């Protein structure tokens, strides 16, 4: 499982077992530039939100109900959708995943 | 150690 190798390998599954997750398959500079495109509002209410003008190829991690720390399990589903990062700092990267639409 | 930034490309990107 794609999830479940990605999650340990990235050290997020490693020391207890993380609910979900998302992973974005475009190139670093494609998902930086993601900054300066939508802004729209987080979830939050924050404005220092950004959509992507285009959908992306992403993979979702879900965590079966079967699972439990030590042996985390994931369900992968594959598809593409529209990225929703926040943005700060100089330069303005993104440091969080909002959502995929 | 670790930047927000540089979490953020651990945790979601696989370009």
């Amino acid at each position: 499982n794609y999830c479940n190798q990605m999650m340990k390998s990235r050290n997020l599954t490693k020391d207890r077992c993380k609910p979900v997750n998302t992973f974005v398959h475009e190139s670093l500079a494609d998902v930086q530039a993601v900054c300066s495109q939508k802004n729209v509002a987080c979830k939050n209410g924050q404005t220092n939100c950004y959509q992507s003008y285009s959908t992306m190829s992403i993979t979702d991690c879900r965590e079966t109900g079967s699972s439990k720390y030590p042996n985390c399990a994931y369900k992968t589903t594959q598809a593409n959708k529209h990225i929703i990062v926040a943005c700060e700092g100089n330069p303005y990267v993104p440091v969080h995943f909002d959502a995929s639409v | 150690k670790e930047t927000a930034a540089a979490k953020l490309e651990r945790q979601h990107l696989d370009s």
